[PDB]
DNA sequence: TGGAGTACAAGTGTGAGGAAAAGTAGTTGGGAGGTACTT
DNA sequence: AAGTACCTCCCAACTACTTTTCCTCACACTTGTACTCCA
């Protein structure tokens, strides 16, 4: 049921979703020469948009310059029967050796009615079938508030050969709830960001099967989500320390210019080294010049990602709490 | 995948102990209305031991155990190709400090050229050398000198006076007028300055018209591009050589000092001045290894800038591809440029040769890196504390570069250093001598010394040996009386070594020069810069442990056992 | 005001971890990690009852076929009659014609005067929009969707004490542009495949689509999913696909091109929640809770989820709850291919910093597949709440109400038939089991009266007799012949071999008769480590194998012992291969087959090598 | 270059005799564990090799050039089968078709681990007949039996001998009732035959089309449960069964046990979509899912960048990092299969119709398909197993 | 048995021919040789 | 009882598709750099 | 020979549509052999 970590293709399936996507190529080219006037088959379809490397969707804020006025002209049933007129008298052509369900798969999807039958979940490969009902017991008694057992099932389910990079690292959660004689769970994201740190650049045009981009590559323009989330989970594991002046120094290694919220984190990992320190037990010059540059830090690492893009910050009181940190010392 | 190598491996290895330099790059085009940034690879260069970017940075001797060094690990070298190597320290002239020497060799560059001169070296910020000469005329009319890549240039001094600040010729006239106008040794000598320059430049009045000569001879030989206009290379041309120690925002202030590197020239043509000697260890300093290699560093991407620009000029050859807000003809272009900076860093520390197609302020190209040998641990720690003189000064044997001088007192070890040919080139330091790396804050002292009894320098309006000029890092900024001084490099002593302000360093050294009949120039003389020489010293009232350089030092009264402290002599 | 964002979107996805900061060192917990701490929270369904009524693909156009929302009548606003809860199901041959008061249970009127108003014309579509929640009074009508035409309906004059609801009815009119009309909502608004309209609804029961509007249609939707809504009552509306969103104000010109996701999500529902500035969607493996931007209110992209499961056809209710301090929101997905709920706990505030706590997951009645589930909104740390219900091939509307403290029809129309032709035929085999069921009951008895008896003794040695005899005929029916190169039948005996009570003794004389052959020419088989299939478990000996079913069948045997005790010697002779001769029969035919077969068929016939 | 490249996707005739050479080694494998767990004695093994040595003539027969020689990795289950039906034992396809599903004997992934030698020289259009391709569903293990007993003579040669008093048997001890229906099915099965005793098995040699009569002799007896599982309490005035009886008597039977067959049998539920209700693994408790995660530690056996990995095998260790429940737990605390029978029969405790025939047909509801999973049949499938046992019978009695 | 020396791990691994040079316990490329028993003979002076 | 008309016993005939690993091959990441071109 | 011409020197991301050709059956044509209103 949940979303599977398969690599499996098919000979009947890969086809009726080339069949699928051809069907795009011919009632598009209709529409070229009805919005204006009035050797692969798939990788046109794909060039027409862009790839989001952000999350599932490729998005754009509203009120902004991307404008353009609406349509009046109102499609109709003269227009619309003339769309698919011509691919049905073309494509028809592979109709006639393809598989019987590829002419019942295709006819089908014209006229609404989506599948019932979706792929995976009758391919009875006994190596791929044994996956599919496993995953949906993962998530089970993680939505039901028992981590004995889902804990328990995700060791078998990392020594089948055939599980992919989705479920490796989101739904750790399970060393972060164990707790009592657990792994710790912050020694998982440092291997899981070690033979996984590629600095690639985003492909952008292969035909997208078996993964995801936005969470588990390490592309450019926005990084990893397997590397942005190690920090998060060390740094209030640095709170939960009381190791700040050893975890500021794991941001001053790696060139990740390509983003912005990663300075930003770097933006109080001597906020709160400041915190303990400007105090320094006073109620008399040693940590004085300490405090002083341990915010001149932070106002340009929370300038620095003001420099860099996407980050709104209600910045009145952020400042607020800076000002007050050198008014503990007076 | 990317893992964490350690020294002890690239010494099995015979590897050079590289690590890759990140270098982005700003292709900015029409008026910069389009903005490219590529961060690009330019191959490893070698870095150094216990630095900041090499692992056993904040290592634990048992730590360094864990990975295989020496529990004493010393650092502080290069491995390069398995030999370890490292860049030996040479002595350079102070930096911003017009010294007044007296040379010979200045009579083989022609007719009527005198014997004597100012010699100043301003170093930029980022560390870089510059040595500005200015030499004397039997004639009158004094040159300027400089050198830009390779070349010797000469300009009159009044062409450069005109062009800093906004002057007429009176301004120019009685800005070196400040006083002693009854002498008839400043008053004449100063004339043919003025009359030669009317006579040979009639047609160049105010200093937008001068700098529309200035720029013009010295357009093409600087390489300056087709939309800068002939002031705008003479504007820059007063930014890249004449006195860098400020650049831009600076061009009043550095008239004020070419007003002061006369008025001691002139005071060396009579003679009131005695004539510095430069080896005398007080006007010499430290050119470190890394400071030197933040010089060859930025060199080499000097020489990488103009390289992408041959690389458009191999394009102007062809109609192939005028395209400069493509994305892959950038592409095109530096995948095709030799931006290897890996080998071209790591050459300097193989062979020694100090390769430049620009060329820097030094005179030799050679020596300036050995190998670190192991045959015990007293050689080995002695290459890191040895500082060879110069390369140049063993063709004089004139034994005056050789000879132990007084100055070395506690600086350089009077007798540590070989026999044979380098004996006396290859000194080394002392127990103490600890060298400045950093430098320091002068936003604090100049409200300072008007807070006591300096006069400002443009207020003021004075000049001569019979005052004393305070300066801060070739910065003039005051004159004051002989007795004045002499309370002030007390007083701000006083307010050193105690706690009240931490604008004042304690690196700061207080070179006061007390008058004499026909010595040293006499002046206030602060420094903190980088490349100094510091050694500590015991200052007797509030008792402190102090700091102090080596032309402090010079006219300091320092005693040496508490034995033999005198009374009203010895304040240290 | 939340710190961590990025404008074009705000993440929290499923259970990893969230980026903000607030940083208030105030005494309690300076940081809003959305994954906040609880008590565990389960939902326990409430069974009940309200009331009653190709192969490989499912439509997307069907969407609702029944609806229950508090909504208001015209004549109750002199009276004090606060809000209505009237009913609306359809109903019919194939769903046709169409046809309450929260007591404690939620159940049908009490004098059932519901209207099975005639529609000759069927439904998919049962749902009303409602109204705003700060205009001051509910919306009184309810236009819904035909397959030929658009109807409309008006809720005026209910009253008490009949407990009768009436509609007044506006004429349809019908496809003039034949496409299938998509979704009505009205907050004659329309989405007909193609393009949109907005219209003034009319005032009277006795007796417009607007001069300016346009059109939707795209060629690479390739469904024919729609469904429409309006953005925050200034003239502008939203008209939704699988694909993207269409923000039009008709009076001025802007369309807006946001949702950019015919890439990876597949939308398969949109729905604004009754606070018009936090609006919900739940498309592909997507639910975002992007709320409304104080400067221009066009759209803010905010606080967004993944959903984790790969289902197609998940539909959206989400009811608020509000309570002193925060604002709850939940999102139940419900699947006409299987059971099974996703949910989420929000918690709107008032400056737009809103976290979640958790999932968490139900599920239904096994047979059937939800098809319409509502929630009930309630006149508007305990988790309750409320939900009615509706599956596909289950026409039987329960009810049910989370808190926090079937056969097939390939069955009954065969068995059992109607035949009088052959009704005593079977009738008569019932009893002609039973007619030697009790044949075979009293022989049993007898042996059930002799135990190891003597008349028996004369059997056992008789056992022995005519089971000593009879195989040497059988040792020596293939020694004449034993070239066959080309069996163990084991009924030599003819008597009963059922007219003996003893369980110790004749597997010990068949054991006997084993060791009797330490000579060639016949293989015997055991019994004790052979036949262990029927116990799942170990058989030392055969008197635990027996006893295992001794000890199964006390009570439900008649009397334990005489049904118990021809089973096992019925398999003793159903177990009766105990005559293969030795093994110089197989071994030479398997050197015809090495030898005939060729140098080819050596290794062809080729064991032990690892 | 080419003397160190070998195994190259070109062997002409020895590569079809590869498949003829790994497919004993593995068979091999097979029997032999058969004696070490299934306990089957030492005639189990030395019958199953004439029965491979007639079915090389079985290819041989036909021409060498396009021989496609026609088998499947059920093949090894069909000779096994010959080594079932003619040995007398009284065991049924229901005990392996499950333990595949379990994977006890060496079925699944036969080329992973079992060969060990014969992998590299396979050509790989072979390669989906050699391993773990699919499972057989809808009857597929009982078409192959067309292709066992058909060309060669099984009847005539030797005996096909389903012990027709076993399934019957097998039956009463699968769902926990009294033994009267051991009994009850004997005058049901012999009435609809002619030549009343020892059915025989169907064969083939001429056809391609499964059996629309459903000739199958296994698959007959499974249909003569089907009619007298409904006979004796609705047409019955002697109302034995009684009225209490029946409320314990389907939803007891419909509640989820933990036996070592009733886990084993929840996998066949996994493996086939197909059935209804076999998506009902959201509904198991702790020891029901560690002994079925203890179920992958014998899948597990069958079923330079590799010391990343040996990382996540060393921060993701199988047995617990703490106290495990190894050494210092419950040696004998598993509910027996001779408990939960007789726990239902301690249930099912009292023993002396429109309100009857409606609650007798939930019974037909669970068992009836429960039959449908403990053999991965269609339900479908079963409507020709049952319309020809009923109507025949209406047609031999008159 | 001819054996070497892993330098980074420690870890004693042979290495036969047509082999990366590497570790196989870690990931590691410098390796170094270790020695067996065999007789070398020395005077006490 | 002899003769039909629709329900139906009973033999053999057509093509046409799911198995999924198996290794090769679809564009831009890639991989480096002095040898190779007659205007 | 005089500084281009700029052609390449050149591996290969994760599989891209091929890919090795093998193998399970589907889905109804045939006219009695059965059970029957007019004749």
């Amino acid at each position: 049921m949940f979303e599977v970590p398969i690599t499996l293709t098919n000979r009947k399936f890969a086809q009726r979703r080339k069949l699928k996507y051809q069907y795009i190529n011919y009632i598009s080219r209709r529409f070229d020469r009805i919005s204006k006037k009035s050797s692969d088959e798939e990788r046109k379809f794909w060039k027409k948009y862009e790839k989001p490397e952000k999350s599932f969707e490729i998005w754009r804020t509203v009120s902004s310059q991307n404008k353009q006025p609406i349509n009046k002209q109102k499609m109709t049933y003269h227009n619309f029967k003339k769309i698919e007129k011509i691919p049905l008298r073309k494509m028809e052509i592979p109709l006639l050796h393809c598989t019987k369900e590829n002419k019942l798969y295709f006819q089908s999807i014209s006229r609404g009615l989506e599948p019932l039958k979706t792929s995976t979940s009758e391919v009875r490969n006994y190596r791929t079938r044994h996956i599919v009902t496993l995953t949906d017991l993962l998530h089970l008694n993680v939505s039901r508030h028992n981590w004995s057992l889902a804990y328990k099932i995700f060791a078998t389910l990392i020594r089948i050969p055939g599980v992919q990079i989705k479920s490796l690292w989101g739904i750790g959660v399970e060393i972060l709830d164990n707790l009592s004689n657990s792994s710790s769970g912050l020694d998982f994201l440092q291997w899981m960001c070690q033979i996984y740190s590629s600095k690639s650049r985003f492909v952008q045009n292969i035909n997208y099967r078996s993964i995801v981009p936005p969470f588990q590559t390490g592309s450019r323009t926005h990084t990893a989500k397997f590397a942005i989330t190690y920090l998060w989970s060390s740094l209030i594991n640095c709170q939960k320390s009381m190791l700040i002046d050893k975890i500021s120094e794991w941001v001053l290694t790696p060139p990740f210019m390509e983003d912005a919220e990663v300075w930003f984190i770097y933006a109080s990992c001597h906020l709160l080294k400041a915190d303990t320190l400007s105090r320094q037990f006073v109620n008399r010059d040693i940590k004085i010049n300490q405090v002083i540059k341990h915010i001149h830090y932070v106002r340009t690492f929370l300038k620095i990602c003001l420099d860099k893009g996407g980050f709104a910050v209600p910045s009145r009181l952020i400042e607020n709490q800076l000002k007050s940190f050198e008014s503990r010392l007076y | 995948v990317e893992r964490k190598v350690y020294p002890s491996e690239s010494r099995q290895r015979l590897t050079s102990y590289r690590g890759k330099l990140l270098l982005k790059l700003k292709w900015s085009v029409n008026n910069g209305e389009e903005n490219l940034f590529e961060v690009r690879d330019c191959g490893g260069l070698p870095v150094m031991l216990q630095s900041n970017r090499c692992h056993l940075n904040k290592m634990s001797p048992y730590e360094l155990v864990q990975h295989k060094e020496e529990s004493d690990e010393i650092g502080g070298y290069f491995i390069v190709n398995g030999i370890e190597k490292l860049i030996r320290m040479l002595i350079v002239q102070r930096r911003n400090h017009p010294m007044a020497i007296i040379r010979p060799s200045f009579a083989n560059r022609g007719a009527s050229y005198s014997h004597y001169g100012i010699q100043i070296r301003s170093v930029r910020p980022d560390q870089t050398s510059q040595t500005n000469v200015l030499h004397y005329l039997n004639d009158g009319q004094v040159t300027f000198r400089f050198s830009w890549r390779k070349n010797e240039y000469l300009v009159p001094v009044v062409m450069i006076l005109k062009a800093l600040c906004h002057t007429s010729d009176r301004e120019i006239f009685d800005g070196i007028i400040g006083n002693d106008v009854k002498d008839s040794f400043l008053t004449d000598r100063l004339e043919l300055l003025l009359r030669g320059f009317k006579k040979r430049y009639p047609h160049l009045q105010n200093r937008t018209q001068v700098l529309q000569y200035l720029g013009d001879k010295f357009r093409v030989v600087f390489q300056a591009s087709p939309d800068q206009s002939d002031l705008e290379v003479g504007q820059e041309v007063l930014d890249r050589i004449v006195l860098v120690h400020l650049g831009k925002d600076g061009s009043q202030d550095k008239f004020r000092m070419l007003l002061f590197m006369i008025r001691k020239l002139y005071s060396l043509v009579a003679g009131e001045c005695s004539p510095d000697n430069p080896d005398a260890t007080q006007h010499q300093e430290v050119l470190l290894g890394g400071f030197l290699y933040g010089m060859i560093l930025k060199e080499k991407i000097d020489e990488y800038l103009q390289n992408i620009i041959a690389q458009v000029r191999m394009d102007i050859n062809r109609g192939m591809a005028i395209n400069f807000k493509d994305k892959r003809y950038m592409s095109r272009v530096l995948m095709r440029v030799n931006e290897n900076i890996g080998s071209k860093m790591q050459y300097f520390l193989s062979t020694g040769n100090l390769v430049s197609q620009s060329g820097l302020d030094l005179q030799q190209v050679s020596g300036y890196t050995v190998v670190a040998e192991k045959i015990n641990f007293y050689r080995f720690i002695s290459h890191f504390r040895m500082v060879h003189r110069g390369s140049f000064f063993a063709q004089l044997k004139t034994t005056t570069v050789r000879k132990l001088l007084p100055e070395s007192w506690g600086f350089l070890c009077p007798v540590h250093t070989p026999d044979g040919s380098p004996c006396g080139l290859l000194n080394h330091f002392a127990h103490k001598c600890r060298i400045s790396t950093q430098q320091s804050d002068v936003s604090r002292i100049p409200s300072i010394l008007y807070s006591l009894g300096v006069a400002p320098a443009s207020h003021t309006f004075a000049a001569g040996p019979s005052l004393c000029c305070v300066q801060i890092d070739g910065k003039i900024i005051g004159w004051v009386s002989h007795e004045q001084g002499k309370i002030i490099a007390d007083t701000l002593r006083y307010w050193k070594v105690e706690g009240k302000t931490p604008g004042l360093p304690i690196d700061l050294e207080i070179g006061y020069v007390p008058p004499s009949t026909r010595g040293q120039y006499p002046g206030l003389y602060l420094f903190g810069g980088h490349s100094r020489m510091l050694r500590p010293v015991r200052y007797l009232p509030l008792d402190k442990e102090d700091i102090v350089g080596p032309f402090e030092q010079v006219y300091m009264n320092i005693a040496v056992t508490p034995q033999e402290i005198q009374n009203n002599v010895h304040t240290h | 005001l939340g710190v961590g964002v990025q404008g074009a979107s705000l993440y929290c996805p499923q259970e990893n971890y969230t980026t903000k900061k607030q940083e208030k060192p105030q005494w309690l917990r300076p940081v809003d990690d959305t994954l906040a701490e609880d008590a565990l929270d389960l939902h326990i369904v409430v069974k009940s009852l309200l009331c009653d009524t190709d192969a490989f693909f499912w439509d997307p156009t069907v969407a609702n076929r029944l609806d229950s929302q508090y909504i208001q009548t015209a004549s109750d606003l002199r009276n004090y009659r606060d809000g209505t809860e009237i009913i609306a199901y359809a109903s019919g041959k194939t769903g046709s014609v169409l046809n309450l008061t929260r007591q404690n249970t939620l159940h049908l009127n009490r004098h059932n005067n519901v209207t099975s108003i005639e529609l000759h014309s069927p439904i998919k579509s049962i749902k009303i929009p409602g109204a705003s929640e700060s205009i001051g009074r509910r919306s009184n009508l309810v236009g819904i969707i035909t397959e030929n035409s658009f109807q409309i309906f008006r809720i005026e004059s209910v009253h008490s004490r009949s407990c009768d609801v009436m509609v007044s009815s506006s004429e349809p009119l019908y496809f003039v542009e034949i496409d299938d009309l998509q979704v009505v909502d009205f907050a004659a608004i329309i989405d007909i495949k193609g393009n949109w309209s907005i219209g003034r609804i009319p005032k009277n029961f006795n007796n417009l689509i607007d001069n300016l509007h346009g059109t939707i249609f795209d060629p690479e939707e390739l469904s024919s999913w729609k469904r429409i809504e309006w953005f925050s009552h200034f003239q502008k509306i939203l008209v939704f696909d699988r694909s993207k969103m269409i923000e039009i104000d008709f009076m001025n010109n802007w369309q807006t091109e946001v949702v950019q996701a015919k890439a990876w999500s597949n939308i398969r529902d949109y729905k604004r929640i009754d606070d018009k500035n936090g609006i919900l969607l739940t498309s592909r493996e997507i639910i975002i809770v992007g709320a409304s931007e104080s400067n221009d209110p066009v759209r803010r992209i905010s606080w967004k989820h993944d959903l984790d499961p790969d289902d197609t056809t998940l539909r959206i209710t989400v009811q608020k709850v509000k309570k002193p301090d925060h604002i709850l929101l939940v999102a139940f997905v419900y699947s006409m291919r299987h059971k099974r709920i996703y949910m989420h706990v929000f918690s709107h505030r008032k400056a737009n910093l809103f976290q979640s706590l958790g999932c968490s997951t139900v599920l239904e009645i096994p047979g059937g597949t939800p098809t319409g589930i509502e929630t009930i909104l309630t006149l508007d740390f305990e988790l309750v709440v409320d939900f009615l219900v509706k599956l596909r091939n289950s026409s039987e509307v329960y009810y049910y109400a989370l808190s926090n403290t079937v056969d097939h029809p390939e069955w009954a129309s065969l068995f059992n038939n109607a035949d009088e032709r052959e009704k005593e035929s079977i009738g008569a085999l019932v009893s002609q089991i039973k007619l030697k069921e009790r044949e075979r009951i009293s022989r049993v008895q007898n042996l059930i009266e002799h135990e190891n008896s003597h008349d028996e003794d004369k059997y056992l040695q008789d056992l022995g007799y005519r089971l000593s005899i009879a195989t040497n005929e059988l040792l020596e029916s293939w020694q004449k012949t034993k070239d066959e190169s080309i069996h163990s039948k084991l009924k030599n005996l003819l008597e009963n071999s059922d007219s003996f009570a003893s369980i110790p003794e004749f597997s010990s004389l068949l054991d006997q008769f084993f060791q009797y052959y330490q000579d060639q020419d016949v293989t015997f088989i055991g019994f004790e480590k052979l036949l262990h299939l029927f116990l799942h478990e170990d058989v030392p000996g055969l008197d635990i194998f027996y006893n295992k079913l001794l000890q199964c069948w006390v009570l439900v045997s008649p009397q334990a012992e005489l049904l118990t005790k021809e089973i096992v010697k019925d398999i003793i002779w159903s177990l009766a291969r105990l005559e293969k001769p030795s093994l110089f029969e197989p071994i030479q035919n398997e050197i015809s087959r090495s030898l005939s077969g060729p140098y080819q068929d050596i290794i062809s016939s080729w064991d032990m090598d690892d | 270059r080419q003397s160190h490249k070998k195994f190259k996707k070109l062997i002409g005739h020895e590569a079809k005799l590869l498949f003829l050479k790994s497919f004993q080694f593995i068979l091999k494998r097979q029997i032999r564990w058969l004696i070490t767990e299934m306990r089957f004695p030492k005639e189990f093994e030395h019958v199953a090799k004439i029965i491979w040595l007639k079915i090389l003539k079985t290819i041989n027969d036909q021409p060498q050039e396009e021989l496609k020689l026609q088998l499947h990795m059920t093949s090894t289950i069909s000779i096994l089968y010959l080594a079932s039906t003619h040995l007398s034992l009284p065991v049924y396809t229901c005990d392996y078709i499950k333990w595949i599903c379990t994977a006890k004997m060496p079925y699944f992934q036969a080329s992973e681990i079992l060969p060990k030698s014969w992998r590299i020289q396979l050509p790989n259009y072979y390669v989906s007949i050699l391993e773990g391709s699919i499972s057989p569903f809808n009857g597929q293990l009982y078409n192959k039996i067309a292709l066992t007993c058909g060309m060669i003579h099984f009847k005539e040669f030797f005996n096909s001998e389903i012990s027709c008093q076993g399934l019957l048997l097998k039956l009463v001890m699968q769902c926990a009732l009294p033994p009267e229906f051991y009994f009850y099915t004997k005058q049901v099965i012999e009435f609809e035959e002619t030549d009343i005793r020892n059915l025989t098995l169907w064969e083939r040699t001429d056809e391609r089309h499964t059996g629309r009569v459903s000739n199958h002799a296994e698959l007959r007896v499974l249909s003569y449960f089907m009619l007298t599982i409904n006979w004796m309490l609705s047409f019955d005035r002697d109302r034995q069964y009684p009225l209490k009886w029946i409320l314990s008597l389907t939803e007891s039977l419909t509640q989820r046990t933990t036996t070592s067959e009733s886990i084993g049998r929840n996998i066949v539920k996994v493996v086939y979509p197909d059935k209804p209700t076999s998506s009902d693994y959201f509904q198991w408790s702790e020891e029901e899912t560690l002994e079925f995660l203890k179920w992958m530690e014998k899948q597990f056996l069958p079923t330079d960048q590799k010391i990343a990995r040996r990382k996540l095998y060393k921060i993701f260790p199988l047995d617990r990092e703490a106290n495990h429940d190894g050494e210092f737990n419950d040696s004998t605390h598993q509910l027996t299969f001779i408990e939960d029978l007789q726990e239902r029969y301690a249930k099912q405790t009292p023993f002396f119709p429109p309100a009857r025939k409606e609650a007798i047909g939930r019974l037909l509801t669970h068992i009836a398909s429960q039959l449908l999973v403990d053999f991965a049949i269609s339900k479908e499938q079963l409507k020709d197993c049952i319309s020809r046992i009923k109507n025949a019978c209406l047609h031999r009695m008159n | 048995t001819l054996k070497y020396i892993c330098a980074e791990c420690s870890s004693k691994l042979s290495l036969s021919r047509t082999d990366a040079v590497r570790c196989k316990d870690c990931g590691h490329r410098i390796l170094l040789k270790a020695r067996t028993k065999r007789l070398v003979q020395f005077e006490a002076r």
